[PDB]
C-alpha cells in the first residue's frame, strides 16, 4: 500500500505519482460527521479554492480524509502551494503547510516485469516496463531478491541500479510486435520514437543482476525514487513479487567442451539413471543490454557412429564452430517422470577451448637410464607453443615422477635406473599466449623404458 | 539548492512534450480560427543583438515572454467552447505553466515588460509559438549562459 | 570542397548560411539574359518588401547563376519567417517562391586553425580547434575523417562522430571559444591527414553538413616497443627506463604523469626532463641507453623518447602507459635450496622483503655440467621454490627470474638472478 509510505513525520501529507496528479490526506483517531472539514488550497497569488474532499474509515488509524486534485490545471510543479485544513464552522486552521509539488513525488513501481537466466550461470536479466513514461528519465531504481527457501531470513539484499556498460536503467525498448530475427541489443538509440507515427513503445529498461548463486528459485521486487536533481520525492512502494528459476552451473554435470581443429567443437557430460539429455549452443559478440526475446539456441549433433563400445556414463556431442566471438553452451536433462532441468556452461573464447589431440610423444636414450624426449613434428601451428605435461613410474609401481617444461618446449629429458622397467604418459594444454586451450585427454601410457 | 531548470533533462522533457502536443493537433476532427485574436510573445531575435544584451535583460525578457504566452493561452481557453481542441489547449497550458515555474526557479522573480506582440488567430500559433520560444531564447539562455547561472 | 555545391540541394532558389548572422541565396538558369531582367525580393513577416543586390557567375558546363548575399545594412533574425520572391522585371512575374526560416537552413563553416599532436599513449590523436564563428559554437555537432598519407588505398577514409564524453569536448573556453577531442585506435608511427566538418544540432538550429576543412598532416609518434623501450622502478620513489641505441644517432627521454583523462590543453605537453646515469662508468659502448627520475604511486605514467640523426632529422617514440604497481622492478630473489636426499631437493627463499616476496611469481631454469638442455619450473603466485630432482652428487646449476604478478601488484619481468651451481 502506498498511503503508509507517504506519512513520514508530518501532520499533513500529499503525494504525486505521475507528477500530473495530486492527492492529500491526514489522520486522526476520532471520527466526525460529513461537512465538518475542508482542505482549502491556493497557489501564490490566488483566491482560495476548495478541494472535493471525501472521507474514509480506517480503524487501524481512526479516520482518514482524502482529496484528489483536479488533474487539469490544479497541479503545478514548481509554484508554491498553500494548504489549509480547518473545520468550516469553527473556522480555525488546524493544519497549515506550504508545498512544492515537485518535492513529494511517489513513483509507481515498474509493471510487466520479466526476467530470465542470463548469459552465465548466476546472471539474472531483468526487463521491465515503466509506468508514467514521461517521467522515467528522472528515476532511480532499487531491487530486492532472496531465495524461496529462506522464509526465516531477514535478508532482502537491497541493491541499487545505475547506468553502466552492462546496465540500462531506461531504454526505448524496440518493438510492440517484434520478430526473433532482430539482432541483439537493438534499440532506437538517438532515433527515439516520435509518438504513434512510429511504434509508440513501452519506454522500459532492462539490465543484468550478477553474483547470484545458480540453480535455484528467487523472488524479485522493484521500486523507484526520483533522483532528486530537479524532481524530488521519497521511495515508492514495491512491485508484486515475481519468481525466476535460474539455471544451474554445468560444472555439476561435468560439462567439458573443446575443439581439436579450430572448426569443430566436441562436448561431453555425464548422465544419471532414468534420465536423458540434449545439447545446445549459441554465439554472441559483446555484452550489452539484452532485448526482450529469449536467447536463441541451436541443437548439437550426436557423436555416435553406433560403435557398441557403450560408455554408458557419458553423452558426447559436436558442432561446427567460428572464431569471431565468445561461445555459450547449454545442456538440458529429462527425467523419467517427464520433468526437465537446465544447466548453463561457462562461456569461453574458441582459442581458450582448443584441445589439440594427444601429442606425438617421442623419446631417445642418450645412454642407458638417461633419455631425451621430443615430439614427432606435426601440427606446428599449435604444437610450437603448447604446454606439454607428463608423468612416469617404474614397473608395477604407483609412485609418480613429473615434468612440466616451458611453453612450446620439446619433451626435454628424463632419468631412470639403467635397463630397469619404466613407463610414461603425457597430456597437454594450449597455454602459449597465442591460444589458451584447456587440458586435453591423456595420451595412452607407453613403456618408454 | 540548485535550480530545477538547470537539469538539461528537464528542458529536453519540455521539448519532447511540446513537440508531441503539437503533433497531436492533427488527430482531432477540425480546427477553426479563434473568433477574437490572441496575444503571443516576441520570439523573433537576431544573433547580432543576443551577443550584446545584458544577462539581466535577457532573463527579464524571457520571463515576460513566457508570462505573456501563458496569458494568451488562458484567454484562448476562456474563449473556446468545450471540445477536444479546448482539452488540447488546456494540456498546452499545463506545458506553459510548467515552463514558467521552471524558469522562475532559476532566474528569480524579476519585473517583466511586454515586447512587440502579434495578434494571432490560428489556434496552431500557440503550439508553434511555444515550440519556437522553447527552441529559441529558452535553450539559448540555458546553454550560452547556463553554467554561470546555476551554481549559487 | 565548395559551399555552393553542398547547398544546391533539391529545391529551386536555394539558400544557406554559415554563421546565422548571414544569408546567401542563388539559383542556376539554363540560358543567360541581359542585365536588370530579374530581381530578388524578400520580406520578413509583417514588413514591406525590399530588394537584394544581385550578382552573377558562370556555371561550369551547366550555365549561369544569379546570387545575392543579404547586405549587412539589415540584421538577420533567426526564428522569424522570411518570404523570397524572384521577379522577372520585364513581365513582373514571380518565377520561384519560397518560405524560409533562417534557423532552418545552415552550412556551418569547418573549424579553422586546426592543430594536432601525438596523444598521451600510442595510437592516440589529440585534436584542437577554434570556432570559426564562436556564438553558435555550442549548437553544432561535428564529425571527423582521417587517412594515411601514403595513399596505400586499402580503404576509403573512416569517419567518426565527435560526441561529447569525458575525453572529447565539442565546446570549451580557452585563454577564442573552441573545443578539443581525443581519438584513439589509429596506427602508430605512420603520418595521418585530418579533416573536420560540422552540422547544426537539429534541435535549436537545423541544417546539414558544411564543407570539410583543409587537410592537416599529423605525425603520430611510433610505439616505443619498436625501439625496445623498457621502464622499471625498484621502489616507488624512483623510475628507471632504457631504450636501444642507434649508431649514427643521439637520443633523450622525458616523462609525465596524470590522475585523469580530461580534454587536453591548447599548449603542448610539458614533459619533465629525465636525467641520465653516469655514462663512462656505466657503459663505454652504450649499446642501450638508460635514464632515471623520481616517481610517485598516485597516477599513471607516460614516457616519450626522441632520437636525432647525424643528418639532423628527429623522430619521436611514445611508450605504453603503466600504473606503478604494474611496473615494480623487484630485485633478484634470495634463491634457497635444501636437498631432501642426494639428487632430490626442495626449493625455497631466504626470508626478506616479505611485503613483496610473499606474493611474487617466481620463475627458474637449470641444467647439468657442460650441458645446454634446460629444465624449467613455474609454480603458483607467491609459492615457494617447490622441488627439483637430479642425479645423486652430479654437477648441476640453476638460475631464476620473477615478476610481481600476485594481484596485490602487477609487476613485469625482472632481470635474471646470477646462475648458481647447486650440485
Ligand atoms: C578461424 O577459424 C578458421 C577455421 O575455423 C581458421 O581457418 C584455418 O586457417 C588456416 C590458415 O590459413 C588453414 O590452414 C591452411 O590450409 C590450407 C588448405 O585450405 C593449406 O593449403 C595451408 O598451407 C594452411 O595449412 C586451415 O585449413 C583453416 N581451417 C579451416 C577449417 O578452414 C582460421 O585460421 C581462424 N582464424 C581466422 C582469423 O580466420
Ligand atoms: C606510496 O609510496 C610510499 C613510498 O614512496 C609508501 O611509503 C611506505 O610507507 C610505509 C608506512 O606507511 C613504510 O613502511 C615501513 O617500512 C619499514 C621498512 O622499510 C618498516 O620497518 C616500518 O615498520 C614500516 O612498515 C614503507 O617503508 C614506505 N615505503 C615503501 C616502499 O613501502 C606509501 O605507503 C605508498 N602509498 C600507500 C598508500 O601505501
Ligand atoms: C475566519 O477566520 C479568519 C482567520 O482568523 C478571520 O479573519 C475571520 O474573521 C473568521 N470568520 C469568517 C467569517 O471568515
Ligand atoms: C532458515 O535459516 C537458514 C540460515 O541459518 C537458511 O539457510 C535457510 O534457508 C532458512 N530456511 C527457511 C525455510 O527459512
Ligand atoms: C507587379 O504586379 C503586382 C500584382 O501581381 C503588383 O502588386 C505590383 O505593384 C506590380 N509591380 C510593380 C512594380 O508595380
Ligand atoms: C585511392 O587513392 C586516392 C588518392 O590518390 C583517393 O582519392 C581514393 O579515394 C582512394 N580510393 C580508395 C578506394 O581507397
Ligand atoms: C586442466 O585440468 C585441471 C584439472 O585436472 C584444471 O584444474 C586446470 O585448471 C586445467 O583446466
Ligand atoms: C616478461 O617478459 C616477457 C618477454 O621476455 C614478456 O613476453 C612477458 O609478457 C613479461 O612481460
Amino acid at each position: 500500500d502506498v498511503f503508509l509510505l507517504a506519512l513520514g513525520t508530518e501532520p499533513l501529507n500529499c503525494f504525486s505519482q505521475t507528477f500530473e496528479d495530486l492527492t492529500c490526506f491526514w489522520d486522526e483517531e476520532e471520527a466526525a460527521p460529513s461537512g465538518t472539514y475542508q482542505l482549502l488550497y491556493a497557489y501564490r497569488g490566488e483566491k482560495p479554492r476548495a478541494c472535493p474532499l471525501y472521507s474514509q474509515s480506517v480503524p487501524t488509524f481512526g479516520t482518514r480524509y482524502v482529496c484528489q486534485f483536479p488533474a487539469q490545471d490544479e497541479v503545478r510543479l514548481f509554484f508554491p502551494l498553500h494548504l489549509w485544513v480547518k473545520n468550516v464552522s469553527l473556522n480555525q486552521t488546524l493544519i497549515q503547510r506550504v508545498l512544492f509539488v515537485d518535492s513529494v513525488g511517489l513513483p509507481a513501481p515498474p509493471r510487466v516485469i520479466k526476467a530470465r537466466g542470463g548469459s552465465q550461470p548466476g546472471e539474472l536479466q531483468i526487463h521491465w516496463e515503466a509506468p508514467a513514461p514521461e517521467i522515467s528519465d528522472f528515476l532511480r531504481h532499487e531491487l530486492r531478491y532472496g531465495p524461496t527457501d529462506s522464509s526465516n531470513a531477514t535478508a532482502p539484499s537491497v541493491i541499487q541500479l545505475l547506468s553502466t556498460e552492462t546496465c540500462c536503467p531506461t531504454l526505448w525498448m524496440p518493438n510492440p510486435v517484434p520478430v526473433l530475427d532482430q539482432p541483439p541489443c537493438v534499440h532506437p538509440t538517438a532515433s527515439q520514437p516520435h509518438g504513434p507515427a512510429p511504434f509508440l513503445t513501452v519506454k522500459g529498461g532492462s539490465c543484468l543482476v550478477s553474483g547470484l548463486q545458480a540453480g535455484k528459485s528467487y523472488w524479485l521486487q522493484l521500486r523507484s525514487q526520483p533522483d532528486g536533481v530537479s524532481l524530488r520525492g521519497s521511495w515508492g512502494p514495491w512491485s508484486f513479487p515475481v519468481t525466476v528459476d535460474l539455471p544451474g552451473d554445468a560444472v555439476t554435470i561435468g560439462l567439458q567442451c573443446f575443439t581439436l581443429d579450430l572448426k569443430m567443437v566436441t562436448c561431453q557430460w555425464q548422465q544419471q539413471d532414468r534420465t536423458s539429455s540434449q545439447g545446445f549452443f549459441r554465439h554472441s559478440r559483446t555484452r550489452c543490454c539484452p532485448t526482450d526475446r529469449d536467447p536463441t539456441w541451436e541443437k548439437c549433433e550426436e557423436e555416435e557412429p553406433r560403435p557398441g563400445s557403450q560408455p554408458a556414463l557419458v553423452s558426447r556431442c559436436h558442432f561446427k564452430s567460428r572464431n569471431d566471438s565468445v561461445i555459450h553452451i547449454l545442456v538440458e536433462v529429462t527425467t523419467a517422470q517427464g520433468a526437465v532441468h537446465s544447466y548453463l556452461g561457462s562461456p569461453f573464447w574458441i582459442h581458450q577451448a582448443v584441445l589439440l589431440p594427444t601429442p606425438s610423444l617421442h623419446w631417445r636414450e642418450v645412454s642407458s637410464g638417461r633419455l631425451e624426449l621430443e615430439w614427432q613434428h606435426q601440427s606446428s601451428w599449435a604444437a610450437q607453443e603448447t604446454c606439454y605435461q607428463l608423468r612416469y613410474t617404474g614397473e608395477g609401481r604407483e609412485d609418480w615422477k613429473v615434468l612440466e617444461p616451458s611453453l612450446g618446449a620439446r619433451g626435454g629429458t628424463l632419468e631412470l635406473r639403467p635397463r630397469a622397467r619404466y613407463s610414461l604418459q603425457l597430456r597437454a594444454r594450449l597455454n602459449g599466449p597465442t591460444y589458451q586451450g584447456p587440458w586435453s585427454a591423456w595420451s595412452p601410457p607407453a613403456r618408454v623404458s | 539548492p540548485v535550480a530545477p531548470a538547470c537539469d538539461p533533462r528537464l528542458l529536453n522533457k519540455l521539448l519532447r512534450d511540446s513537440h508531441l502536443l503539437h503533433s497531436r493537433l492533427s488527430q482531432c476532427p477540425d480546427v477553426d480560427p479563434l473568433s477574437i485574436p490572441v496575444l503571443l510573445p516576441a520570439v523573433d531575435f537576431s544573433l547580432g543583438e543576443w551577443k550584446t544584451q545584458t544577462e539581466q535583460s535577457k532573463a527579464q525578457d524571457i520571463l515576460g515572454a513566457v508570462s505573456l504566452l501563458l496569458e494568451g493561452v488562458m484567454a484562448a481557453r476562456g474563449q473556446l467552447e468545450p471540445s477536444c481542441l479546448s482539452s488540447l489547449l488546456g494540456q498546452l497550458s499545463g506545458q506553459v505553466r510548467l515552463l514558467l515555474g521552471a524558469l522562475q526557479g532559476l532566474l528569480g522573480t524579476q519585473l517583466p515588460l511586454q515586447g512587440r506582440t502579434t495578434a494571432h488567430k490560428d489556434p496552431n500559433a500557440l503550439f508553434l509559438s511555444l515550440q519556437q520560444l522553447l527552441r529559441g531564447k529558452v535553450r539559448f539562455l540555458l546553454l550560452v549562459e547556463g553554467p554561470t547561472l546555476c551554481v549559487r
